[PDB]
């Protein structure tokens, strides 16, 4: 949808290093907002986006019980695994969670999520009715069952609902300067010889935000889906991000093909081609 | 399960001789988090670089960047050198301005 | 604001 909130829990065990490792971030889209991480020397959740510093001094205390409360749970969570796994405590492990709100062009929830992973791998996830689970295997089956048995699923919906999109709301009031605002790319066109029989043209898409983009390169209006080299989307480090797409063509054919660029940030799509 | 590292080395703005950038080194699709990044010019260490907080996919994997405020030039050569469990021996990918 | 809610597996 529109705008969403999500919440990044990682917690890794080291054996002979120390208690388990946790890491919290916050991120409104693609924008991280807060971070807190146990091996900080005196831990605090801190402020990664100007808009949340306003946020008074309560707001910060709160955040930090709740970080170092989970800490403590995941640390037990991790325990808890080697035994459903049948696992040595001499191994490393992962716990990872990833939980939040999407909210729709009208303001109300879209829909809410909740899932987490042990090792890489899926373990129990809130279904979009937020109310049943999907366990992935025998172990989650126990914890699906514990959680059935608490009543946690409602807890969730009743977040979910409720705070979570309040606070979303606030946060893109609080940081409508950036959150709202939609950097279009700054695109642009280059041409690399690779022989006497093949050059590469390579789509650029510089600056924008957020970094959902589409970018296709057509040959006579077809889309060059099968020879089109793309690069992951990536960030540029202002909070922007980049990303081209690359196809070879025979010599002297480049302006039989176009690059088509969609972003939510421009009026209507692009089409560019190269100008020589 | 043990996902391998995607590399990517740019800069933060288009590349010109004697103007002042940021080196960025992108690692992506990773797991476990474990992972040593290196940037370097011209085969040593560069001292001061500073990287985001870990986060993650939707499919679970790692990514984080990795960056450096530096000055191109046509006789420096920059590269990003990464190790994981995933990896027999540090992978390096040397900076290319057109890509 | 994250969630209150600390459940063991």
């Amino acid at each position: 949808g529109s705008h969403s909130m999500r919440y990044f829990y990682t917690a890794m065990s080291r054996p002979g290093r120390g208690e388990p490792r946790f890491i919290a971030v916050g991120y409104v889209d693609d924008t991280q907002f807060v971070r807190f991480d146990s091996d900080a020397a005196s831990p605090r959740t801190e402020p990664r986006p100007p808009w949340i510093e306003q946020e008074g001094p309560e707001y910060w205390d709160r955040n930090t019980q709740i970080f170092k409360t989970n800490t403590q749970t995941y640390r037990e969570n991790l325990r808890i695994a080697l035994r459903y796994y049948n696992q040595s405590e001499a191994g490393s492990h992962i716990i990872q969670r990833m939980y939040g709100c999407d909210l729709g062009p009208d303001g109300r929830l879209l829909r809410g999520h909740d899932q987490s992973a042990y090792d890489g791998k899926d373990y129990i996830a809130l279904n979009e009715d937020l109310s049943s689970w999907t366990a992935a295997d025998t172990a989650a089956q126990i914890t699906q069952r514990k959680w059935e048995a608490a009543r946690v699923a409602e807890q969730l919906r009743a977040y979910l609902e409720g705070l979570c999109v309040e606070w979303l709301r606030r946060y893109l009031e609080n940081g409508k300067e950036t959150l709202q605002r939609a950097d279009p790319p700054k695109t642009h066109v280059t041409h690399h010889p690779v022989s006497d029989h093949e050059a590469t043209l390579r789509c650029w898409a510089l600056g924008f935000y957020p970094a959902e983009i589409t970018l296709t390169w057509q040959r006579d209006g077809e889309d060059q889906t099968q020879d089109t080299e793309l690069v992951e989307t990536r960030p540029a480090g202002d909070r922007t991000f980049q990303k081209w797409a690359a196809v070879v063509v025979p010599s002297g054919e480049e302006q039989r093909y176009t690059c088509h660029v969609q972003h939510e940030g421009l009026p209507k799509p692009l089409t560019l081609r190269w100008e020589p | 399960i043990q996902r391998t590292p995607k590399i990517q080395v740019y800069s933060r703005h288009p590349a010109e001789n004697g103007k002042s950038n940021f080196l960025n080194c992108y690692v992506s699709g990773f797991h476990p988090s474990d992972i040593e990044v290196d940037l370097l010019k011209n085969g040593e260490r560069i001292e001061k670089v500073e990287h985001s907080d870990l986060s993650f996919s939707k499919d679970w994997s790692f990514y984080l960047l990795y960056y450096t405020e530096f000055t191109p030039t046509e006789k420096d050569e920059y590269a990003c050198r990464v190790n994981h469990v995933t990896l027999s021996q540090p992978k390096i990918v040397k900076w290319d301005r057109d890509m | 604001k994250p969630i209150v809610q600390y459940d063991n597996f």
